[PDB]
């Protein structure tokens, strides 16, 4: 019967199948073509530099040790049949730990065609290596890679080529980030040097713009409107001694407190950064309200003129010196 | 020796596991069923859900049909390497893993007729992306998918049996914020880069319970906020008192606001906890902004200071109520 | 232990009808329940087995269903040879094998 | 040459072995005598609603096909050997990840009998689930599961029985207990059968059953709570001319009072439902909120009203703290007749 | 094609001994388990003992307190049931059925087939 | 030559091993010599109750099997032939999580004389639960254990001894723990019985004390200064109501602060402590003072007279009664 | 044919090669050349006292029983193979954890040529122990330490050296730092000997040198510190009747410093004594105290020697402010010179 045919077909090209020789052994380098569909891209770690993606790794070359013609169908196989064919050594250069998932059999896919063609399929979580420029945060853009290259074939081998062009990696435009949205995203084919010797090489790149909209509920409106809380204190007759005094300090007290709760909830960058400038432009503000009180209270036991004209300036001064330093700051980060 | 010794040694003479039944001829037909533990916690942060599962699918093997007088052999997990056994996979896992203890915890059972029920003990942890618009008045349904991993549509069908998938207790389920209220389940025909594949869908819809959030955030909140209306009835002399009273209920309010988002991802919008205690902030802001601009104007217009007080002791408490009127009907209707 | 009690005791109907007759079980004895058939001076026939399989060669009008604690043998269309004392069986643990009280379906005139 | 025979005797034990087939395929329900020695009760993670356990986990059978004449009574075995011989494939109902231990070697035994009764010791770490209603928090008393039993065999193929009277079967070390926030009473024991689409299974379950140590609550939460109640109630005893005193005070009371709350509510796990801590922490907060407006108030009615704003002063200071103690009376017990 | 046929129907007085035999013929004898099923008069079915299908395992009722015991022969195809201390309550018709084989209990758990049974009479009249 | 001859003793050894039987099967029990260099102590958590340490595990033994006189020096065999030789199955009573290191190769070591001698060394790291008492925290000693003992055999086939006395442990000296210091270790050698037989068990304990500097600067100089503020309130004059109450009540909400923090700053050990009594000290002397403060306002203008000498007698009475309180606490927890 | 040959070179390459003895087991001392390309310099965690570093980990070494003489001149075994010869077991002395990736394949690679030197590169990520000593944190300088060598045998049967001069041999790629906290200054590779329990060994030594960035200390912790003793500075610079005014301030000052430092705290690593950061903090909250103190007294002796009063204030307003910057330009001149 059918069943009895591929039975022995696939017993034939079984049969005698050197697992140690590539395709075209001595001979033009075998030619493998990646698929990637992007499953999922999950949480991208400040602290760790590094982001998590799942995909569906797809690889295809042309083996003629596998053409068969006795059918027209194309067999797919069970995965425990890649353990004897020859599979191209694809490693990601920059990937932290990965793992192929395994349930309810291990996610991997192999298929023959009448032709040689050989169509493998992996479903693969990585965790890889983003150099990440946070000099910026929160206002910044992220440049997060996939390398991937041959560990051990080089170039007059193993030729590496994406199967659709800018069509091979599919998926990246309903990807759904919490905290960022993938902007744009490029296909680099290339061949790189080892102390070994050439390699083949592809890249996948993802460009990451920050959402703002977070940040700005979170962070920004609580220092601005502390600091209009602590300008408040100049429109208070500056015989009110002890109320000036409590508003500002508390006002000191509450930046003090903000700051503090942000380094809790917010990633560890130990390095300074933009929140970082403007959480310390807002706290100088609130202690030089304090201190232009106390200059004040200094003063009107001498001149009450000098001291109410103090008052005023300040008054004038302080709101119009704010702005523009939030103008200068949203400029130089935009 | 023994006749079901023989009987088992007979199926696996002659049997290629690496071919599926019907090969060339007609494609798998595989019924699936499910039987939940539990549902286990969902974390908003990392959109997932866990949840425990019986997992059985059924097909026919012709090659596994018998002539014996036994009508069905019943095995462990010792056979289930030895047969064919499809290759499902779940679609949006993050990470899935079987049990293994003591013994692995499949189950295999041959009929005469060749039919076969394959049984195995799954945790998964289910990926959905939770719209947290509404949150904590939040309604969730997202499912869990499954299809096989390399044979499309022409080879394998699955197919739901008529009670399919039952869920257990639901009592003693890990759902702390939400509530199950039920369950559907679908087929559908995905296309994708190897092919087109009948994909099998299981919804669970999850309703969150308001409790944690409610008390903690609209209570203590509500009440920051009428500290300021009762600051308002206390005198305009009351330079110190009044000052400290506002700036006090200030820094309560700010410790507030940062645990109200600590159950929740980074998101960038805007939800409705959060629309929530951003207005008692600006509602306290305003209150000691109010009493501020009246201390300056007790030398300027005390005739229209005199209105302004009782003016802001009307407008103040009927705004925050229609404020809690619209909010509440809105979102509640959503 | 499980007893399995067989009602009615006794069922009189006419050919031509629909017959019910019922085994419940103290205990749950799964599918394991089994349906014979004596006609009086002969030796039982097996009727049902599992619970809702039917023996070899036994005519199509006899089904039965149930499971657990609650079983059901229906005759549909009785023929006038269907009349007999019909039992249920039951396999378990404590009682091996264990056998109802017995139901006797006669003719009604 | 006395070590050949044994040589020779385990390879022949194996002859003609079928390890898919059941001990007594058809002749008997084989039966499998177990018995747990908890070496430690792990910690419970009542976050996760989980708890872990360690275990020497004994179970026993006969297998006539492995019956054997010799020098020797009973015969020790490896690893290799016991992956060879149909062993029951128990597994724990509510178990959520399990690990068996294998260093320096597995950490399993198989004996066997001269008549053919063999005993498979295993040591393994059980996580398993905790089903846990936290209502009367921090004063809840939980009684949760291990259940184990056979998956793929059905009670008419396998059955599992106590070794011994159930209550002695399972047996805890005397210094197992690794629980810092719970005491281990006791537990409990028992048998059953569960019913699935596949067929009815045995089910062994045991109940260890723990109470929540409250010390660290009340010296933690409830004193600091307490007190902040009768700091805000103090205010009452200044003077009315005191205003920027009282204002202060009360809303720095408010203050700590929040402060204590978050505390109290970001150190319980996040279940959305009242708890005795949570009435406790309200109620305060309420006689707080309450001091500071009616002081409010008294503020009002001076000026204006200075006889009415004495005696609602008095009247203040007369009653707030016989609410607070009958409050306190009533809660505690009420929680702590269950 | 398949036959049982039992044997040793006698009188026998109270407090003494009997052996039923079942000859069977018609389908390979040691696959299957085999029972002793009686009836007394005017009385329902009563299960009396099962042995397996190879002889190892037997099982008894509870009323038969260790007076009956059965056995079987698979080279002479026959089953047997050596009664002793009989009583007058132990009069009955008894049937021998065969049980399927199965991987569950040791057999399917009901009866394929019975024999015709024989009058077994206890009283010393 | 050389090469073939070393290579026909090992055949000739590996050829007729059971692995089943241990060195002298019938005979006298087998002496098994363990030693262990301690490579590092990591991470003791108080609360998971357990400590990590790195180790050189040795067990030596002689096996008359693989005895060889046909050349004079050792065999240091490659470490895969450990899986053809019989190892004794030493466990650890008391650890959770434990591992063999692997990379680059399996970190094991087999060493053999011609005497029949097998040296057998593993590099190990494991998770060991120590049960601690936290009564004392942070003034505690803590008595962390590693009970090695046999699975399976008993006295009469295995004994196991530390091969050198009490040098059989070494590098403990050199450990370097973060926040505690070993003071002393010490080697133990008994037999315990289980309901399965008796088994040879050895025990390598250590005792360490906690380091001090850092909880004094971190939680306890703050009380003390915090109280020593709150008694500052006595100097003021009565007339400074506002200033006194302002003060007292500050000096509550910071000493709550600190609790609070220290909460999250500490190890969750859910019973009490220590500090924790230390701080409740604190707190209920802070809220003493601000009593006192009411009562002298109550009590003042119905007689001023008494109410200075009871501020005057506050001021004697608070230091001393504190500094009674901080003997009796260093004194009972040290 | 080309694949005939080579089919056959590898399967004759086999032939009486026995796995369990290392190349010249009874005449030479094996020889193994190492060379690392660090590819990354992962993280540092300060709490875990360690640092993750990815490599490429080269080693060769001369095994005569793999010449042999075909139409090439060197050729790629598979990982099959790679399993089937001896290769050393080196392993890293200081490692916690390490792993050899195998995505998609294991990322290894063995060459032999006519020669018979074999060349084993592997690709592998190590977590490595780097003790810390934090006595000048956040102005600490380390040097992180990567020691590796045979597990098993002996000075006096492998032996291993850099395959170029050792300075030329552990290579950092341009881009490859990963370090947040610290920067990266150079490496020092060295040989040397240990003496374990089991004999003498070679070890390869490599110590990363690394200094810790102070930017973000600095904005974050110190400058708030120092602009908080200013507050308690400009407290006496205020006047003597505002009562109410000085205390509150003094004691909202104090309670913003406790903020300030507790906050800093919870950065640091868990050590048991003080680091400089601990100093400068303590010396500030020491001066904060100081100042409210100082406020007491004035307060205490003013109405009844105002002349006193007003002194002992202008002497703080000129002590104060001149003792602090003198303390942190001692503190900063020592502790930024180190
Ligand atoms: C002592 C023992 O059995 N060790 C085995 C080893 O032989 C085998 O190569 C490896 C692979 O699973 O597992 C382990
Ligand atoms: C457990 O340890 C044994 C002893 O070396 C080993 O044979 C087995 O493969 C190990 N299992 C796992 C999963 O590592
Ligand atoms: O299922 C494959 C299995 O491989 C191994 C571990 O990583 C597991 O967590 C994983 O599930």
């Amino acid at each position: 019967s059918n069943m009895s045919l591929v039975k022995e077909t696939v017993d034939r090209l079984l049969k005698g199948y050197d697992i140690r020789l590539r395709p075209d052994f001595g001979g033009p380098p075998v030619a493998v073509g990646m698929n990637i569909d992007i499953a999922s891209i999950d949480m991208v770690s400040e602290v760790n530099m590094d982001y998590t993606l799942t995909m569906y790794f797809q690889q295809a070359w042309r083996d003629k040790r596998l053409s068969y013609n006795v059918i027209p169908l194309n067999l797919t196989l069970d995965n425990r049949v890649a353990d004897q064919l020859w599979v191209p050594d694809t490693y990601f250069l920059n990937d932290k730990k990965s793992f192929v998932h395994g349930v309810t059999v291990k996610n991997r896919m192999i298929r023959l065609h009448p032709d040689g063609t050989v169509l493998y399929g992996l479903r693969i979580t990585t965790t890889a290596a983003c150099m990440m420029d946070l000099r910026r945060y929160p206002l910044d853009e992220q440049n997060c890679t996939l390398e991937i290259e041959s560990y051990g074939y080089t170039t007059d081998d193993i030729e590496f080529y994406w199967r659709g062009d800018d069509n091979a990696v599919t998926g990246v435009t309903k990807i759904e980030l919490p905290q960022f949205s993938i902007v744009d995203y490029k296909l680099i084919t290339k061949k790189v040097v080892f102390s070994t010797g050439s390699y083949p090489r592809l890249s996948l790149s993802f460009k990451l713009k920050r959402n703002i909209g977070y940040f700005i509920l979170q962070t920004y409106m609580p220092s601005i409107l502390i600091t209009i809380l602590s300008w408040v204190s100049f429109w208070i007759n500056y015989d009110a001694s002890a109320a000036r005094v409590a508003l500002g300090i508390t006002t000191v007290l509450t930046m003090t407190t903000i700051n503090t709760h942000l380094r809790e909830t917010l990633p560890k960058i130990p390095y300074v950064k933009a929140i970082d400038m403007y959480l310390m432009g807002c706290f100088v503000f609130v202690f030089m309200a304090l201190l232009e009180y106390a200059l004040v209270n200094y003063i009107f036991f001498s001149q009450p003129a000098r001291a109410a004209a103090i008052d005023r300036w300040s008054r004038i001064f302080f709101p119009v010196v704010f702005s523009f330093f939030n103008i200068v700051y949203w400029l130089y980060y935009v | 020796e023994g006749d079901v010794t023989v009987i088992l040694n007979n199926l696996l003479e002659g049997y290629d596991n690496k071919l599926r039944p019907d090969i060339g001829v007609k494609p798998t037909l595989i019924h699936t069923d499910m039987y939940v533990n539990s549902i286990g916690p969902v974390n908003a942060i990392n959109m997932e859900y866990t949840i425990d599962i019986f997992f059985a699918q059924t097909w026919y093997d012709r090659r596994l049909k018998f002539n014996s007088t036994i009508k069905v052999l019943r095995l462990n997990s010792n056979m289930v390497g030895k047969i064919w056994i499809p290759d499902t996979f779940f679609r949006n896992s993050k990470k899935a893993d079987a049990h293994w203890i003591t013994t692995p915890n499949r189950m295999l059972r041959i009929w005469n007729d060749g039919r076969v029920l394959y049984t195995l003990r799954l945790t998964i942890d289910a990926e959905c992306q939770l719209q947290l618009h509404n949150f904590p008045m939040d309604e969730h349904s997202c499912p869990l998918e499954f299809s096989s991993y390399g044979y499309p549509r022409e080879e394998i069908v699955y197919q739901w049996k008529r009670s399919s998938v039952e869920v257990g207790d639901t009592r003693s389920w890990r759902l702390y914020q939400f509530s199950f209220v039920g369950l559907r389940n679908t087929t559908e025909v995905v296309k994708t880069t190897s092919g087109d594949y009948v994909v099998m869908s299981v919804y669970f819809d999850l309703s969150r319970r308001m409790g944690y959030f409610t008390i903690q955030t609209y209570i203590p909140c509500t009440l920051i906020v009428v500290l300021s209306w009762v600051s308002f009835w206390i005198n305009k002399d009351a330079v110190p008192a009044r000052t400290s009273l506002g700036i006090t209920t200030v820094l309560t309010m700010t410790t507030l606001s940062t645990i109200a988002r600590k159950s929740l991802p980074k998101v960038s919008y805007v939800t409705a906890m959060d629309l929530f205690v951003s207005v008692c902030f600006i509602f306290v802001f305003s209150a000691l902004v109010e009493y501020g601009t009246l201390h300056y104007f007790v030398s300027s217009q005390p005739a229209r200071a005199a209105k302004m007080d009782s003016y802001a002791r009307i407008f103040f408490p009927t705004a925050f109520c229609l404020f809690n009127l619209v909010y509440w009907v809105s979102y509640l209707y959503l | 232990e499980i007893v399995l009690t067989q009602s009615p005791a006794t069922l009189s109907l006419s050919p031509g009808e629909r017959a019910t007759l019922s085994c419940r079980a103290s205990q749950s004895v799964s599918s394991y329940l089994a349906w014979y058939q004596q006609k009086p001076g002969q030796a039982p026939r097996l009727l049902i087995y599992d619970a809702s399989n039917r023996a070899t060669g036994i005519p199509a009008r006899f089904s039965g269903s149930g499971s657990g604690t609650d079983f059901t043998l229906t005759i549909s269309s009785l023929e006038p040879e269907d009349f007999a004392v019909y039992y249920c069986q039951q396999r378990s643990n404590w009682p091996p094998y264990s056998f109802g009280q017995g139901t006797k379906l006669e003719i009604k005139r | 040459d006395n070590t050949t025979v044994f040589t020779r005797i385990l390879d022949r034990l194996l002859d003609g072995y079928d390890n898919r087939l059941r001990p007594g395929l058809g002749e008997r329900v084989t039966e499998v005598k177990t018995d747990i020695f908890v070496t430690s009760f792990g910690p419970v993670s009542d976050h996760d609603m989980e708890y872990t356990i360690d275990v020497f986990f004994r179970q026993s059978w006969k297998d006539e096909r492995l019956k054997f004449k010799g020098p020797m009574t009973v015969l020790r075995l490896n690893n290799l050997m016991a992956s060879k011989i149909w062993t029951p494939d128990t597994f724990f109902h509510n178990g959520k990840k399990s690990v068996a231990h294998n260093m320096t070697m597995p950490n399993k035994l198989l004996r066997i009998t001269e008549d053919g009764t063999l005993l498979y010791t295993m040591r393994l770490t059980v996580r398993a689930e905790c089903p846990m209603h936290l209502e009367d928090f921090p004063m809840d008393a939980h009684a949760c599961p291990l259940k184990f039993g056979s998956y793929a065999y059905t009670r008419a193929e396998v059955v599992y029985e106590w070794t011994r009277e159930p209550a002695r079967s399972v047996v805890v070390a005397e210094d197992g207990s690794r629980l810092n926030q719970y005491d281990l009473l006791g537990q409990t024991v028992d048998s059953g059968i569960v019913q699935s689409s596949t067929g009815e299974y045995v089910v062994m379950t045991t109940h260890f059953h723990l109470k929540r140590k409250i010390g660290y609550f009340v010296i933690q939460t409830y004193l600091p709570c307490i007190m902040t109640v009768i700091l805000s109630q103090v205010s009452f005893w200044l003077n009315r001319e005191s205003v920027p005193a009282r204002t202060v005070f009360g809303v720095t009371t408010v203050l700590t009072m929040t402060t204590l709350s978050i505390s109290a509510r970001n150190s319980l796990p996040k279940v959305a439902y009242a708890t005795a801590m949570d009435w406790f922490i309200a109620v305060c907060y309420a006689f707080v909120f309450s001091a500071l407006i009616e002081f409010a108030t008294v503020n009002y009615f001076t000026k204006s009203q200075p006889a009415r704003a004495a005696k609602i002063d008095r009247l203040s200071r007369i009653a707030f703290p016989l609410l607070f103690g009958i409050f306190n009376l009533v809660y505690w017990a009420t929680y702590l007749n269950r | 094609e398949v036959q049982l046929l039992e044997s040793g129907e006698g009188l026998v007085q109270p407090g003494g001994s009997l052996r039923l035999s079942c000859a069977a013929s018609g389908f390979t004898f040691k696959t299957y388990a085999m029972s002793w099923v009686r009836q007394a008069p005017g009385k329902g079915l009563e299960w009396v003992s099962a042995i397996s299908g190879s002889g190892a395992s037997t099982y008894y009722a509870d009323f038969v307190e260790g007076r009956f015991t059965i056995s079987r022969d698979n080279s002479k195809n026959t089953l047997y049931l050596q009664m002793n201390s009989l009583r007058a309550e132990d009069t009955a018709v008894y049937y021998c059925a065969k049980e399927p084989p199965a991987m569950v209990w040791f057999g399917g758990g009901y009866f394929d087939y019975w024999g015709q049974g024989t009058l077994v009479t206890v009283s010393s009249a």
